[PDB]
RNA sequence: GCGCGACCCCAGGUCAGGCGGGACUACCGCUGAGUUUAAGCAUAUAAAUAAGCGGAGGAGAAGAAACUUACAAGGAUUCCCCUAGUAACGGCGAGCGAACCGGGAGCAGCCCAGCUUGAGAAUCGGGCGGCUGUGCCGUCCGAAUUGUAGUCUGGAGAGGCGUCCUCAGCGACGGACCGGGCCCAAGUCCCCUGGAAAGGGGCGCCUGGGAGGGUGAGAGCCCCGUCCGGCCCGGACCCUGUCGCCCCACGAGGCGCCGUCAACGAGUCGGGUUGUUUGGGAAUGCAGCCCAAAUCGGGCGGUAGACUCCGUCCAAGGCUAAAUACAGGCGAGAGACCGAUAGCGAACAAGUACCGCGAGGGAAAGAUGAAAAGGACUUUGAAAAGAGAGUCAAAGAGUGCUUGAAAUUGCCGGGAGGGAAGCGGAUGGGGGCCGGCGAUGCGCCCCGGC
RNA sequence: UUGAAACACGGACCAAGGAGUCUGACAUGCGUGCGAGUCGACGGGUUCUGAAACCUGGGAUGCGCAAGGAAGCUGACGAGCGGGAGGCCCUCACGGGCCGCACCGCUGGCCGACCCUGAUCUUCUGUGAAGGGUUCGAGUUGGAGCACGCCUGUCGGGACCC
RNA sequence: UCGUUCGUCUGACUUGGGUAUAGGGGCGAAAGACUAAUCGAACCAUCUAGUAGCUGGUUCCCUCCGAAGUUUCCCUCAGGA
RNA sequence: UAGGAGGGCGCGGCGGCCGAUGCAAAACCCGGGGCGCGAGCCCGGGCGGAGCGGCCGUCGGUGCAGAUCUUGGUGGUAGUAGCAAAUAUUCAAAUGAGAACUUUGAAGGCCGAAGAGGAGAAAGGUUCCAUGUGAACGGCACUUGCACAUGGGUAAGCCGAUCCUAAGGGAAGGGGUAACCCCGGCAGAUAGCGCGAUCACGCGCAUCCCCGAAAGGGAAUCGGGUUAAGAUUUCCCGAGCC
RNA sequence: CUAUCCAGCGAAACCACAGCCAAGGGAACGGGCUUGGCGGAAUCAGCGGGGAAAGAAGACCCUGUUGAGCUUGACUCUAGU
RNA sequence: CGACUCUCGGCAACGGAUAUCUCGGCUCUCGCAUCGAUGAAGAACGUAGCGAAAUGCGAUACCUGGUGUGAAUUGCAGAAUCCCGUGAACCAUCGAGUCUUUGAACGCAAGUUGCGCCCGAGGCCAUCCGGCCGAGGGCACGCCUGCCUGGGCGUCACGC
């Protein structure tokens, strides 16, 4: 239970901010989880997903398929994996849409921005556990 | 609670104006003018569409209603007593079966600890876990209206552990537990001891609490409480068993 | 053939400045109804209200007794409770209606004018220059003696004396309060169903975190968040917490005595009369006009009057937090509220479309799907479209598309009818439907096994 | 409406909306708590989901505990009778006797307004032994009340709706 | 409004544009005429959900009890006590 | 009957308890089976695709057939009343899916110039012109259009406005006013000073500022050409004028 | 020229349910009730007897302790003089 | 057998009730104090590669700049150097800037882009070492402090 008196527990407020975000406040909302394999190295649970990531489905009808992230499409909540298409009626090709916390991230996209993200997350989560 | 209330001015934002009779119409009020649908339509009637409701809710309800300070300490002191019969604790839903005596006192032992697995411990070595068992299972979303005006799960209740000493961490390792309360021993509320209006809450004393209850509540003398002006109800029947007074020797 | 000095007025696109207008919740001033009630109506009431005209701030206004009381008296203002539906007022009708005391919230008191520089305007503005720059310094003009400063404000005070007792500032680091950015627990392990697992079963884990939201169905462990707190950046601050240097005075103040002085607001007070207002009643406040003061004097003590005494305060100049108010503004947090004819008029390009010369009036209108995957292609047709097909879990969910009621309508099947039909009781014929619609078990027995 | 099938009015049909409510004062009844008391309702303290809950004051706040007078003022000196539920004593028991609640009836005492009365005392205008009354009181001789809650009723409010 | 028929047509004539008069006010060769289809007092908003002893309506079931149109007073006679 | 009371039924929340649901919740549909005197209730079948119910206490914007009730939708009337002023059309051909209604030609008629012709002021605002066009709209129809869509189009020293004053309006100082506002001749160092001068001074100051007419007053233009749509005089050619 | 018939287009008023009569009774003039007369699908064009036909909460009259315009020797006031 | 009318059922229409929702409303509570001649509120017109409205903005016109973040915006098209960095963005935030015509609205007006005056950087010639077109910018009213210019026997002094 809420302690701060300054944050709001109120359904039509919360939904509000999520559906009113800015891009900025997306990219932390749109966030994926590391991969076991990645989590285990550098001990962070999840990230906000980037444009050259690498990620594997684990839980639509594309289960188990992995791909380049390729469009980060903030204004649907959504991203396009490489080759995670279906064909439409006329039989041209179009990329689904794959929301963030259904993927977990196998591969980074590391930057100067990126390690540095990394590490000051990785700072808290052995802060406290320690 | 809180006051609710219509806006005062509701349905009163039109100039409308009887038409009067001799129109083949009735005489409700009706909005002039032209060029939109709305001109000619009925207005500030409680039947008319966009008029003012019968008799508006206002804010100078009565919400909150007094009960005498006497009153309330004779109620909760028949709660408290309820809270002491396995039989009335059974029947208001609650899991004692595998608890050793009623009253249910641990040691002040359980006073300093500090995490909800520290408390689930402690729960289960009494016979208290099944009844908060109970309690988060039955965790589901509320029916109806009210799962949008945020209030949106609802759950049974459990047990309700009463500390004594002021200060204590207690508070913190019982609060994630869902169904599961916690009260100071001075304080208590009789919203917690019998919930819904029903007699029976499931109480765990702490040993530290269980010996303050002589000093909160006294006896059947004058100013033994710590309340002032208070003494403890007596019944209209000394013993209510109608099997020893019916069958005792002295009637037959 | 003057030139003076001052007085009162000019005109300046002179140097530098300040004014007007906007918003309505709450605040200050003015002006000002009637509907209504009185079962009619005129005083009364509605109401010292609505409308009208203005003026402010973050609060405003009030405020430090020319007060109450009649007591062992109290002691600025405001607000709450009580006083109290009371005293009073009232075609004494309908009705109306405070205050003192008492209890709380919050408390804080100040500054002028006048006799009192005269060896001396010691005061203030402006230009210019400089610097440490919300100011200080120099200098030159000017204001002001028809009076700037200092003293002093009735509680006093000026004087006089007197052991005595009291006084100067800037550093340094902070604490608090204020805004902001980031970081932070645990399963997406196995089977089944399903388009989708967030569902069921199995096995686990976090919990100072089971508030809330998102994600393809009831997700603590998938994501954002929540708990405990950690960090980095920036402020305003004028509040206090400690270390450093500087040491407060012959000026002022306190305190002790003295009795010589002791100044205190004028067309104002106060009285008459008129109108308004009030609970204020031989007149509660206010305003017009007339009369018009006093200094052993003045204003009060809720019945007009004269005298004796008694209690009480000192108007006619000014400032002053806090406790209080707050349908507006901005920023939040909640709810036993409404759920698209409801809730604001407006959930939507709503004060919009549209109407009126104008002042003004003023709507209707939310929902495909998890994802547009929004229906390629063939065939008939001038086309719109149809028929096949394709997508989808589903299109019979097909761009006003979740569900999809009634009134009313078409088709197919059945039934009946000589100027209504429907209806209540009877039953007969047809339908249509009902297997808990309707049972086959229990007691003696003989084996042959459990 | 005395009287409706009416040559009385309203109603073509269907869906949705649509009218005795909220508040303040009072009253009777009922329930709860305490009881000559009873209310904690303006505040304060405390309270980690709670604008909740819990504690505190009151030695005088409201109502009650005393009334009659316009007022100045004065302010209940202690009740008998008839009938009575019920209990008890007696009788073989029918019948009798004793005590008798509530309530009904009857007659009184006391307080006060008004009238009447007057020993003694006293600060000379007060007191009041005794003795009163076809008078009047929302009096006393029964302490029962206070708080909360609900229905109903009267009234003020838009006040059942148009 | 239309058809036919009518009145007047150098005049106190017809007419455009500009301008003046605004609601108990205007303007009137006078009809209470006209003042934007509104006139014996325009229109708009508000006071205002004005008041009505008067008309209309007033939403589920069963069970039990069950009336009055008469008295007195009232500017009282369609009302109320 | 009017009226009073009791006991129930039903709707939506809140505190509690007990539960259903993707192995199909709510809502709705039925010639399905039942329960109850009744309010109502339970089950079956279907449709739907994600929520819901019972019990105790408590609470309320809680139950409709009416109100010339409110809003929305729908009938019968009824393929009915009706489409009838302004004399009038006809033949061939083209076009086109389709021609009484479009286009060309021919014929027959009308307005008869105080016009059914050619141009403007007000008012409108793109209706102008070309190209194309599914629906709607053009009260039959349309290939069509004053509709819809996409583009294009308004040229000035000489036409106007602009300048001047009319009736009249506004207005500074001043007068009134609680203020918004109301008063212009009331006469004030009235606003503005004007003119000659500059190389500075002189003179004079009288009835005085602004607004108000695309019909009053008034600097100046004619002819000939030109576009799908601009011009008679805005463009081109020539010739003038202020 | 309509009406009429055809192609195309296409309203509204009104509407408890309806729609053949005679007498009786009845809120004293019935389409429905009582008793009789009768009574046979479905359609077209007209007509104005009836539906006490539609239109409009009678404007006449009365009532109301509802108004308003106007008057005056009504009551109470008031600008002006 | 049929037509018509009425009726029962099944299916299909018509219409938008019901259910389930909800970035909206309503109510209560809290914090704070911030418009304008330095031109406000309001009005108008513009402004995007493709836009009418709403939203935003002002000829620097759905933005410029700084700072934070750290790789998008998205209906289509394009530059993309913008990817371990001065660095994407219909990002957030705010200190630097811009801010058409109006409006208390201010040179006079206004059914007028009408009608004046003043200054003047810049350029041209010489009718001067002045004059011509100027980019930009002023000129409202009342008031206060100072100043400059001036008036009147109002009161004086001193003269002539
Ligand atoms: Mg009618
Ligand atoms: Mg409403
Ligand atoms: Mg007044
Ligand atoms: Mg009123
Ligand atoms: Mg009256
Ligand atoms: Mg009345
Ligand atoms: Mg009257
Ligand atoms: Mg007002
Ligand atoms: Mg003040
Ligand atoms: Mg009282
Ligand atoms: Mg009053
Ligand atoms: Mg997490
Ligand atoms: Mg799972
Ligand atoms: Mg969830
Ligand atoms: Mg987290
Ligand atoms: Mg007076
Ligand atoms: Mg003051
Ligand atoms: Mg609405
Ligand atoms: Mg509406
Ligand atoms: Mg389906
Ligand atoms: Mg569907
Ligand atoms: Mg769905
Ligand atoms: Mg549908
Ligand atoms: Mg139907
Ligand atoms: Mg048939
Ligand atoms: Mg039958
Ligand atoms: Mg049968
Ligand atoms: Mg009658
Ligand atoms: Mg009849
Ligand atoms: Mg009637
Ligand atoms: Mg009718
Ligand atoms: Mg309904
Ligand atoms: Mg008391
Ligand atoms: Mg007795
Ligand atoms: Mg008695
Ligand atoms: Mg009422
Ligand atoms: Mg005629
Ligand atoms: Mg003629
Ligand atoms: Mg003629
Ligand atoms: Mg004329
Ligand atoms: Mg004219
Ligand atoms: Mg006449
Ligand atoms: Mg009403
Ligand atoms: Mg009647
Ligand atoms: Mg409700
Ligand atoms: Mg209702
Ligand atoms: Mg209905
Ligand atoms: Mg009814
Ligand atoms: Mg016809
Ligand atoms: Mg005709
Ligand atoms: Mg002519
Ligand atoms: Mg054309
Ligand atoms: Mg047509
Ligand atoms: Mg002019
Ligand atoms: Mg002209
Ligand atoms: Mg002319
Ligand atoms: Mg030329
Ligand atoms: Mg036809
Ligand atoms: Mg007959
Ligand atoms: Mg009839
Ligand atoms: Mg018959
Ligand atoms: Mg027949
Ligand atoms: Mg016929
Ligand atoms: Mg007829
Ligand atoms: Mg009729
Ligand atoms: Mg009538
Ligand atoms: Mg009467
Ligand atoms: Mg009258
Ligand atoms: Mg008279």
């Amino acid at each position: 239970m809420k302690r701060n008196p300054r944050v709001t527990s109120s359904r039509r407020k919360c939904r509000k901010a999520h559906f009113t975000a800015p891009s900025s406040v997306r990219r932390v909302l749109m966030s994926a989880a590391l991969s076991s394999e990645l989590r285990h190295k550098y001990n962070v649970r999840s990230i906000p997903i980037r444009k050259d990531d690498e990620v594997q489905v684990v839980r639509g009808t594309y289960k188990g398929r992995e791909g380049k992230v390729v469009q980060v499409y903030r204004r649907r909540w959504v991203i396009h994996v490489e080759r995670i298409t279906r064909e439409k009626v006329n039989g041209s090709t179009v990329n689904v849409g794959i929301h963030p916390s259904k993927v977990i991230v196998t591969k980074l996209k590391l930057d100067k921005d990126r390690k540095a993200l990394l590490d000051r997350k990785a700072r808290g989560r052995a802060a406290d556990k320690a | 609670r809180q006051p609710y209330a219509v806006s005062r001015k509701a349905g009163h934002q039109t100039s409308a104006e009887s038409w009067g009779t001799g129109r083949a119409v009735s005489r409700i009020p009706r909005v002039g003018g032209g060029g939109t649908h709305r001109a000619g339509q009925g207005a500030f009637g409680n039947m008319c569409r966009g008029g003012r409701m019968f008799a508006p809710t206002r804010i100078w309800r009565k919400w909150h209603r007094r009960v005498n300070v006497r009153l309330r300490r004779v109620a909760v002191a028949s709660a408290l007593a309820a809270t002491a019969v396995p039989a009335i604790v059974t029947a208001r839903g609650h899991r004692i079966e595998s608890v050793p005596e009623f009253p249910l006192v641990v040691s002040d032992s359980a006073e300093g600890i500090e995490k909800t697995a520290q408390a689930i411990k402690v729960l289960k070595q009494l016979g208290a876990y099944a009844d908060a068992e109970k309690a988060k299972d039955s965790v589901g979303i509320r029916p109806g209206k009210g799962k949008m005006r945020n209030r949106r799960y609802i759950n049974r209740k459990g047990p309700l552990i009463v500390y004594g000493t002021e200060g204590s961490k207690i508070v913190k390792a019982f609060r994630n537990l869902p169904g599961v309360d916690v009260a100071n021993v001075e304080r208590l509320n009789l919203l917690d001891l019998a919930p819904g209006g029903h007699l029976g809450r499931f109480v765990i004393w702490t040993e530290s609490a269980f010996k303050k209850l002589d000093e909160v509540y006294g006896s059947f003398e004058a100013s033994s409480s710590k309340k002032k002006g208070f003494v403890l109800p007596r019944p209209k029947m000394t013993n209510a068993d109608l099997g020893r007074l019916i069958n005792s020797d002295e009637v037959q």
